[PDB]
RNA sequence: AGUAGUAACAAGAGG
RNA sequence: UAUACCUCUGCU
């Protein structure tokens, strides 16, 4: 006999039986080399699926610009960029007409948030491109090196601290003709003891309005790590700086439409999509009649980003906002026009070898247009041939098709608007239909008495969808009567089925820290019993290996055992010492406390009772130096990502032990000529601690105020001082020290 | 935009498109489709990073000397169990190394280990050594405008796997991988005290899967896998220029109740200064085995081969002495791939949580815990595997380690083609059951979909087992449905 | 405070840092405290394994230095002077934390159970908590929206935001004072619970944050959403199992009233479909008990006004206020009385909407809050309304709270803006609150939409107009303000009832109050687990587990009940175990769908050959019911399941009854109910589809064009047609010479 | 050699 | 240039 574990379908339902076909318990494929293969490959297919459009040179970038849009009516099934307004501004106002009112009440929401706003907000999120720097770096940095440059420069409005202000500088920013900012370089000394030191200084360098106007259109590229359920590797895209504060308006202003559209999958969180979709099912059993054949299809759209054109959403984001202030219209406008003439940045570059020579070498992206093609393969070879005709800047002008999932929202409003077509009342043919989509992925439902009508409408959809730059895989998709489908990884056999094995991967150590990966790993038990269907002798076992996974990889191993580690010496000290063993957290070598039941209360919390309080004394000391409180909304949050998913941030229930402590942080930026942004930090951080001394509250809500730190310190000081003097317990000697100090530093501060 | 009306342009323009834009639906029926393309060319070979079936443990009962906590002092006391080594001779050649230094490689292990003391051990780096573990072979970086005009100066080769053959000895693995021994690998950490109701059928629940998993050889290699990842990430970071010697070990349980410490062989370490997670350490894997290489030459294909020593077995009725052969092996392994290799353990739950689930799917039904009378009632209603007779049906214990092996030889011969092949063949796997299910299913480009599956299927054994795996079921629904 | 105004002096000293104090604004500040050279962690739970490796993997403050040695007793280096990449911190090992937990300070830590109450409550909860057996069935789970923070003091983020602030920073407030008299208590009982608790102020505010403010998400709960249950989900209940489970500590009062009603509503639905309701009433009523505690004693004890509490109420003789809430106030019925009629309509807003109006003339006694009225109100028409109160302001809120009670075309024609009646989830909401929390927040387009009336000028009785002016010649259509108040108490006094076989409920002076037609059948969800000990109602009610539980039931005994169908059948129809069932079908049907099917199973018995076991079992619970003798087709059945009439086909598959010849099983709203013996079974012939009427296979050409289901009475007695049956389907049919019937065994 | 698979690792950087 | 050491870095 020969084994084959998928005859168990023969018996099982595949969809009952799902979590096997998923082999999730093994590594995932990892990029490992640069991404510029697979950029030029992206860019050339953008511009080959809008290759009939018309082309143009752009008056301030002097990039080419492929314009598709309203271009010729495709003949093929192949995808197509060639995308008509007068299709979409259809769609729109049919959308507006089925839901009234719709679009004033998110307009006037967009209207407050923009005046409400500060440009604190925009701190917030995954990494930006840093066009000071030419490189991706956190949000946080990206704007306060944005800030910087902009304040060194005349651009000083963002001053006032509302964002709105912030993106007024961001249009003005591009009148200077050369953009001074200074930029990091090295410098070798020599230094006794005798040692040839290096030390890193300034530099200001002039920008040009090419060098200024096509980096703030830059969009960086990189490589999609770690991406399951495929063979071959992606090119993921980062946004500029500039273009962020506009971009968030426009999906602000989506998701409030999003949100209260019926066929809309987002921003919905797990449980609430699939009631959202589970509703919309019973909508159309309800809508339909009893003599009508109901076939759903279980679709999927190729190449999204790529066909979908920014000109497109500029004719979205005006329509929508047609009857609000031109102001509001302009400033929604801004970020897809910046999509419309942007350019992109092809990654690091190449790297060469030589078999005789025994060496190699890293070769630059900006001399892919200054390079002999002998190096390069037939297939690379011709890339670089045709990436040297839109080559602007040392960039590739990406003009048509939306580079990455940047507009979401916005962009499921245009398939949202197709899935409302379909109305009965607004057809009136023999067909008719409704759905669901969430941006790349959707499911069409399609009723009619023969399945003749149902061909009709399928065709009705996908030659509309073609329409407006919407392009079905023909492929990946399929149709059947309704009763079973799949949508975004969750699968529908007459109701939602369990799929355990997508969770897998978080079923581990998460690696934040010994007090938050305990609350965790048994939360994340806890939520697949509920959601996931995990039963009970499987959820006792994930405890069991969680604990086993947890004791291993923190080096934690229960004091008892004679295993040979660093910590078992000193955790032998604690476990001899200690009266009460079940007292002791699992990371100090106790015992699991944890079970179904228990699963939902921290450890620390459940240890309490059982404790030593000479070692619960220790535990939960509030001087200990291993925490590192800084903000409150920070507080309690770990970073964890899935196997389908962007990137996700977790709340975690746990007491403020010492166990609660940072790991260190990456130090490879000591060598390189970053250098300095370390000692910045330290100037930074310490400004801020000393800040907080005077300005407690800072730590729970924002400080709001136009004012300087030192001119808020200095005030507070002196008030709080003689707060202290009049009624409570300080010397008119000790007063007049600090007001004395204080007029020091007034007077030192106005000495430079 | 604001002053546009809509005058029927969609329903105007649709009527000016082409016809050739449409999405015809061509009804999929399971008897009417082909079966997959498997790819052809030379014969797969064994690419995981330890041997499986083919393994052989130089045991030990019961805790000795000041080891069982260090490790090398583990592997000290396993081979003193056994005594009968000759002098090295090469076997089996890989075909591409300059194979003297294997035997040299193994010699200088075998005499370091005699004269080491203490608990670790640190090779010296010889040339033979160095060869095995790539000392010097990274080409030196340089600037472009350093080397510019060099005549051989390329790109890296940026093209396909070589594509490979379906072989009998990946099935064959499987078939190994799924069956029972008397050794309880795992061991599991203890649990809090049970007094919820719940909580007591749960632990019953759980006593029945712990038997069926702990003792199926699937766990063998976790538990070696695990070991092997997690003695191997450990010194890669503390240890990052010595040549560290890592033994195989997996401690057990005997079904009488007793313990065990097996010993399979033994992995030299190379250099370890690992940038990023897909970067490599290179090692040496050096294992114990008494199958013979030349019977399945294309198994064995970057394997060396030694001839190192003779021992007796006793068979159920005779007593035949034979040859033992040492497998040696030059391999790489990345943080990456040795991270979800300490991780493997979750593999049990991707088995147990499916099968729990198919004991809670009739429970609810029955209005009973079945958990008991599925286990204990034994009935053969399970179609698990294909013999020459037919389909045969198994047992929920079965099944339980028939998943339990895929979700291992899933962890273990993990890919880009496997993880392609698993998403794409799932569209497929969904269509027959919507056919079956009666819901007249149609495709807009089936022959696209095959292909895109077809794509992935280029040299792993795993993802060719699979392949075919696919195909023995579609013919199976074919022969009962018609 | 001497320290930092001379750290401050230092800083300001260094012309690098003085720069950044004096350019760097305060907004602008938020923005150089997220500065930081390193970015996030990619994949951290691979980092942690890397660099728990390592020697110094973790990093703590400068200070550590001060605090533990450098080399532990052991041999172990605690800590080293090598900084982290930016910081003060410097890089130590994991040894440290060991060390200072078992050598370090002890520190006072009596307040902290106090900081962290939310957590230790969940410990209480889970200590004090009693277990009760498991039961093993289909768990029927149910996606919906609950609270995930059981002991909150329900506040908003802002109104929390205040109270916390307050507390943890009283001196660095801005201008919002505490509105609510609810955040000047919680603001003191939080100042002395935390007195003197050393603890970093920054987890305080966040555990105060999450202690204070209501957190809620989508969950799939079976039965109980109270917090306290809600909290434990993963322990009480699972995919075919039910852990019986009730938490320590005493339970929420306004779950233990809204529970109570639920209860009632369900126990009152149940009787009027048995025979002799009042017992089967008192029945249920000893029987039943809501979270370990008896519903008789509870009904006793409880103030509860709310219909179908006080007809359990009257059946147990309890002192009964005949009245019910609505928006805050309670309204008292005094004459008159109204048929609830279902009537989709059109609002203002332009969206199509299925509503209950009330259909009949009816006088109100208003009361409640600083507030009271006098209604007088017919079928969507306000007749009269005489508001009287404190405030105008609490006037015009019952104004306002009337005009929508009433239902009038005129208030629902004036909505403005967005407002759906289907949650974000898509899910079903109630119109009337939706209504009325809409024109309490915007009344100006109700106003005007309204008009005005001219008004008789009596001394006592004023105008309201429809800009809030007090006018004495002119007021609203229908609405009188009086002067001097309305009298009232006589409202709340609790009346002596008595009550009928039949559930009506007659007052001492012998008039009707409460009647069960009155009863709403709004199947909700319940916060704390009713428990039923009855043999009439199932193990576990919700309308979801009745369709799984009768149809369960069917299976389960079918070899018994097949037989007893054959032979006898009148026993089959009146069995006690199909009247749950009855409950989801519609009031008006239940008479005309056991008719159609009685003749389709007397159909069956007639014709040789069709005999569909599958056809019996989906249909059977409709026949449980005395007939009608009236003749139209039916293409299929309605059933309201949480207010969504779902279909269920006659003849084929369907969403409520499906079978899956794959599986051989029943899947019940996608939950599998049982197998069934179909190997001989199957023919072209189906009888038991349409009244008088067989389906002989497919459809052919030449019996003339395809007819729909309405066209059947057109046709010959063994004439033939082609019908388009369902599911797209065209079917040759053909109309049976003979006919069938059976007499029931039962009266009225 | 080897890992690996559309591009890299086989240490990188510095006196 | 070559061989030695010595210093920094292990997501930058």
């Amino acid at each position: 006999m020969d084994v084959n574990p998928m005859l168990i379908f023969l018996k099982v339902p595949v969809q009952n039986a799902i979590s096997t076909t998923f082999p999730y318990t093994g590594d995932p494929p990892y990029s490992h080399g640069t991404g510029t293969g697979y950029t030029m490959d992206t860019v050339i297919r953008t511009h080959d699926y809008s290759s009939r459009g018309i082309w143009k040179t752009n008056s301030e970038t002097g990039a080419q610009q492929l314009n598709p849009i309203d271009g010729p009516l495709p003949e093929d099934n192949e995808p197509s960029g060639y995308a008509q307004t007068d299709c979409v501004l259809e769609l729109i106002e049919g959308l507006d007409r089925s839901h009234p009112g719709l679009f004033e009440t998110a307009c006037q929401e967009t209207i407050d948030a923009i005046q409400q706003t500060r440009v604190d907000k925009l701190t917030q999120g995954r990494q930006t491109y840093d066009w000071t720097l030419n490189r991706n770096q956190p949000a946080a940095t990206a704007l306060a090196n944005t800030i910087e440059v902009f304040r060194k420069n005349g651009y000083k409005l963002n001053e006032s601290g509302r964002l709105i202000d912030f993106l007024k500088d961001v249009l003005l920013s591009f009148e200077n003709d050369s953009m001074e900012v200074t930029t990091h370089f090295q410098k070798k000394k020599r230094i006794r003891d005798m040692i040839t030191q290096r030390t890193i200084g300034k530099k200001r360098v002039k920008l040009t309005k090419k060098n200024y106007l096509i980096r703030a259109l830059t969009l960086n590229t990189m490589t999609k790590d770690a991406e399951r359920g495929k063979l071959k590797r992606r090119a993921i895209a980062t946004p500029g700086m500039q273009i962020r504060g506009f971009v968030y308006f426009v999906e602000l202003l989506a998701r409030n439409i999003c949100e209260r559209l019926e066929q809309s999958g987002l921003p919905v969180g797990g449980n609430e999509k699939k009631a959202k979709l589970a509703n919309v099912i019973k909508k159309m059993m309800a809508k339909s009649t009893d003599e009508e054949l109901s076939y759903t299809i279980t679709g999927d759209n190729t190449k999204w980003n790529e066909n979908q054109n920014p000109r497109i959403f500029l004719a979205m984001v005006l329509r929508i906002t047609a009857g609000q202030p031109e102001w509001f219209r302009d400033l929604l406008a801004v970020a897809p026009i910046m999509f419309s003439n942007k350019v992109a940045r092809l990654g690091r570059g190449y790297m060469f070898e030589s078999k005789s020579m025994h060496l190699r070498t890293q070769i630059s992206a900006e001399n892919l247009s200054d390079i002999n093609l002998r190096y390069f393969n037939e297939d690379t070879k011709k890339k670089i041939e045709k990436i040297r005709h839109l080559m602007v800047e040392g960039t590739a002008s990406l003009s048509p098709g939306m580079m990455m999932g940047m507009f979401n929202m916005l962009s499921t409003v245009l398939g949202v608007s197709v899935l409302n077509l379909g109305q009965r009342e607004i057809l009136k043919r023999t067909y008719w239909w409704d759905g669901l989509q969430s941006s790349d992925d959707f499911a069409l439902i399609i009723n009619g008495h023969f399945k003749e009508d149902i061909q009709q409408g399928v065709n009705h959809f996908y030659r509309t969808c073609k329409l407006v730059g919407i392009n079905m895989s023909q492929k990946k998709s399929y149709i059947n009567k309704t009763g079973t489908f799949e949508f975004t990884s969750f699968f529908y056999r007459y109701g939602f089925v369990a799929n355990f094995s997508m969770e897998l991967p978080s079923f581990g150590v998460a690696g934040n820290n010994e007090s938050a990966d305990m609350s965790i790993g048994t939360t994340v038990i806890k939520t697949n019993m509920i959601n996931n269907d995990l039963g009970p002798a499987t959820a006792q076992m994930a405890i069991q290996l969680f604990i086993k996974d947890y004791r291993y990889t923190y080096r934690c191993h229960r004091g008892d055992t004679n295993l040979e580690t660093r910590r078992t010496k000193s955790i032998k000290r604690l476990w001899t010492e200690t009266i009460s063993k079940a007292g002791l957290l699992v990371a100090d070598g106790g015992p699991n406390p944890y079970n179904l039941r228990n699963l939902h209360i921290p450890e620390v919390c459940l240890k309490w009772s059982l404790m030593d309080p000479d070692y619960r004394g220790r535990l939960c000391n509030p001087n200990n130096p291993f925490v590192h409180h800084m903000e409150v909304e920070s507080t309690n949050l770990a970073v964890v990502m899935p196997a389908h998913g962007p990137a996700k941030s977790l709340e975690y229930d746990a007491v403020a032990t010492t166990h609660s402590w940072t790991p260190k942080r990456n130090r490879s930026i000591l060598n390189t000529n970053q250098r300095g942004i370390l000692e910045d930090e330290r100037i930074y951080q310490k400004c801020c601690q000393v800040f907080e001394k005077f300005f407690p509250s800072s730590t729970y809500r924002r400080p709001i105020g136009m004012a300087s730190m030192l001119d808020a310190m200095l005030s507070r000081a002196r008030i709080d001082a003689r707060i202290d003097l009049e009624s409570g317990r300080i010397s008119s000697q000790d007063f007049s020290e600090i007001t004395n100090t204080c007029k020091a530093i007034e007077a030192l501060k106005r000495q430079g | 935009v604001s002053s546009f009306k809509a005058n029927g342009n969609i329903e105007a323009k649709l009527g000016a498109m082409s016809e050739k834009v449409n999405a015809q639906i061509e009804s999929f029926d399971p008897r009417t489709i082909r079966e997959l393309e498997l790819p052809e060319g030379k014969f797969c070979t064994q690419r995981s990073k330890f041997l499986l079936m083919d393994a052989m443990k130089l045991s030990v009962l019961n805790p000795a000397h000041e080891g069982e906590g260090i490790p090398m002092k583990d592997a000290k006391a396993c081979l003193d169990t056994f005594w009968g080594w000759k002098k090295a001779t090469i076997i089996k050649k890989h075909e591409k190394g300059v194979n003297t230094n294997y035997l040299m490689i193994w010699e200088q292990l075998l005499e370091s280990i005699k004269e080491m003391e203490g608990k670790f051990l640190n090779l010296k780096k010889t040339n033979h050594l160095k060869w095995g573990l790539g000392e010097g072979q990274a080409p030196e970086k340089m600037d472009f405008e350093d080397c510019k005009e060099v005549p051989d100066l390329f790109q890296y080769k940026s093209e396909p796997p070589e594509k490979r053959k379906l072989a009998s000895w990946i099935q064959s693995e499987f078939n190994k991988a799924s069956e029972l021994t008397n050794s309880n690998w795992i061991e599991f950490d203890e649990l809090g005290n049970d007094v919820a109701p719940i909580e007591h059928i749960a632990s019953r629940r759980r006593n029945f899967f712990t038997a069926e998993v702990s003792q199926c050889r699937a766990s063998e290699y976790i538990m070696k896998a695990v070991y092997i990842n997690t003695a191997l990430l450990n010194s890669s970071c503390t240890a990052m220029e010595e040549y560290q010697v890592i033994p195989i070990i997996t401690k057990c349980r005997d079904t009488s109740g007793q313990r065990r410490t097996n010993l399979y062989g033994f992995i030299i370490k190379g250099r370890s200064h690992l940038r990023n997670d897909t970067d490599v350490v290179n090692f040496i894997s050096l294992e114990f085995s008494l199958t013979d290489p030349r019977n399945e030459i294309h198994k064995w294909e970057k394997y060396c081969v030694l001839e190192i020593g003779d021992m007796e077995i006793r068979t159920s009725i005779s007593t035949i002495m034979k040859p033992v052969y040492l497998y040696v092996r030059t391999n790489g392994t990345s943080k990456i791939k040795m991270k979800w290799g300490m991780e493997m353990r979750r593999c049990l739950l991707q088995s147990l949580q499916q099968v729990e689930s198919m004991i809670e799917a009739e429970s609810a039904v029955k209005e009973k815990d079945m958990t008991e009378p599925f286990f204990r009632n034994r009935e053969n209603d399970w179609p698990i595997g294909e013999s020459p007779q037919g389909i045969e049906k198994g047992t929920i214990g079965k099944v339980c380690r028939v998943l339990l092996a895929k979700s291992v030889f899933n962890s273990i011969y993990a890919s880009a083609q496997l993880e392609g092949f698993s998403a794409e063949s799932r569209k497929l796997l969904l269509l027959i059951q919507a056919f079956r299910d009666n819901l007249d299913p149609g495709t807009f480009d089936l022959k696209g979909l095959y292909e895109a599956i077809e794509e992935c299927i280029i040299n792993d054994p795993w993802v060719l087992l699979n392949a075919s795996w696919f195909n023995s079921f579609l013919k199976a629904v074919q022969l009962s449905m018609g | 405070g001497m320290e930092r105004i001379k750290e401050l002096m230092e800083m300001v000293k260094n012309s690098r840092m003085r720069e950044i104090l004096t350019t760097t604004s305060v907004d602008h500040m938020a923005v150089i405290k997220k500065y930081t050279s390193g970015r996030q962690e990619k994949n951290p739970a691979l980092r942690m394994k890397w660099m728990m490796a390592m020697k110094y993997p973790i990093s703590a403050s400068s200070r550590i230095r001060e605090m533990i040695p450098e080399k532990d007793e052991d041999g172990n280096t605690l800590w080293t002077n090598t900084k982290d990449a930016g910081s003060n911190r410097v890089l130590v090992s994991p040894n440290a934390v060991t060390w200072w937990n078992r050598a370090g300070p002890v520190s006072d830590v009596v307040h902290y159970p106090r900081v962290y109450k939310m957590y230790f409550d969940r410990l209480e909860r889970l200590t004090h908590g009693t277990f009760g057996p498991v039961k093993f069935y289909n768990q029927v789970k149910v996606r919906k929206r609950v609270d995930i923070n059981p002991g909150h003091k329900d506040l908003t983020s802002r109104e929390a935001q205040e109270v916390i602030m307050e507390v943890v920073f009283p001196n660095e407030v801005g201008a919002r004072t505490l509105s609510s008299d609810a955040q000047l208590t919680i603001t003191k009982e939080k100042k002395e619970e935390l007195k003197n608790c050393k603890i970093s102020p920054i987890m305080v505010a966040y555990m105060l944050e999450r202690e204070l403010v209501r957190r809620t998400r989508f969950l799939p709960i079976a039965g109980a959403t109270s917090s306290t249950y809600v909290e434990v989900l993963h322990l009480t209940q699972g995919t075919c199992w039910e852990q019986q489970y009730t938490p320590g500590g005493e339970a929420e009062n306004d779950d233990l009233d809204q529970t109570l009603i639920i209860a009632s509503r369900n126990i009152v639905r149940r009787s009027i479909v048995a025979i002799d309701p009042l017992a089967s009433l008192l029945s249920m009523c000893h029987t039943t008990s809501i979270s370990s505690e008896p519903l008789v004693e509870i009904l006793r004890s409880n103030p509860t006004d709310e219909q179908a509490v006080n007809i359990c109420k009257a059946a147990l003789g309890i002192r009964i206020n005949n009245s019910f809430s609505f928006g805050g106030y309670n309204f008292k019925r005094v004459k008159g009385s109204s048929q609830r009629t279902e009537k989709a309509v059109l609002t203002g807003n332009l969206q199509t909407l299925t509503m209950t109006i009330f259909e009949g003339y009816e006088e109100f006694n208003v009361s409640g809050k600083r507030a009271s009225a006098v209604l007088k109100k017919g079928a969507q028409r306000l007749i009269q309304a005489i508001i009287g109160g404190r405030t105008l302001e609490d006037i015009l809120n019952l104004m306002i709270t009337l005009m929508v009670f009433s239902q009038e075309e005129k208030m629902l024609k004036a909505v403005r803006g967005d407002l759906n009646f289907v949650n974000r989830a898509n899910q079903r909401l109630n119109p009337m609150y939706q209504l009325l929390r809409h024109f309490q927040k915007d009344s100006s387009t109700l106003l005007k939409n309204w008009g005005t009336e001219e008004i008789d000028p009596i001394m006592g009785i004023a105008g309201i107009m429809p800009d809030g002016t007090i006018n004495k010649t002119q007021t609203l259509m229908g609405v009188r303000l009086s002067q001097g108040g309305v009298d009232e108490y006589s409202f709340n006094e609790r009346i002596r009832v008595n009550i009928d076989k039949y559930l009506r409920v007659r007052n001492e002076k012998g008039e009707l109050l409460i009647s069960p037609e009155e009863v709403s059948e709004a199947q909700g969800q319940e916060k704390l687990p009713i428990n039923y000990n009855s043999s009439l109602m199932w193990e576990v009610n919700g309308p979801e587990s009745i369709l799984t539980n009768t149809y369960h039931w069917i299976i389960k005994n079918w070899e018994l009940l097949k037989t007893q169908w054959m032979t006898d059948p009148t026993v089959l129809y009146n069995r006690i175990e199909f009247e749950p069932f009855q409950t989801l079908i519609p009031k008006g049907n239940r008479a005309i769908y056991s008719g159609f099917t009685r003749t389709l199973f007397q159909q069956m018995r007639d014709v040789e050959g069709t005999f569909d076991s599958i056809q019996i079992i989906k249909l059977l619970p409709f026949s449980a019911h005395p007939p009608s003798l009236g003749r139209t087709q039916f293409s299929s059945f309605t059933l309201n399941i949480r207010g969504a009439p779902l279909r269920l086909l006659i003849r084929g598959n369907s969403q409520v009854f499906n079978y899956n010849q794959m599986e051989n099983v029943i899947i019940v709203l996608g939950k599998s109910v049982g197998s069934p013996s179909i190997l001989t079974e199957s023919s072209s012939i189906e009888s038991a589809v349409l009244r008088g009427f067989l389906i002989l296979g497919k459809a052919n050409s030449k019996y003339g064009p395809v007819l729909t289901i309405g066209e059947l009475d057109k046709l010959g007695r063994g004439e033939k047609a082609n019908v388009l049956i369902g599911q797209g389907d065209t079917v040759l049919v053909m109309k049976r010479k003979r006919d069938s019937s059976i007499l029931t065994d039962s009266q009225t």
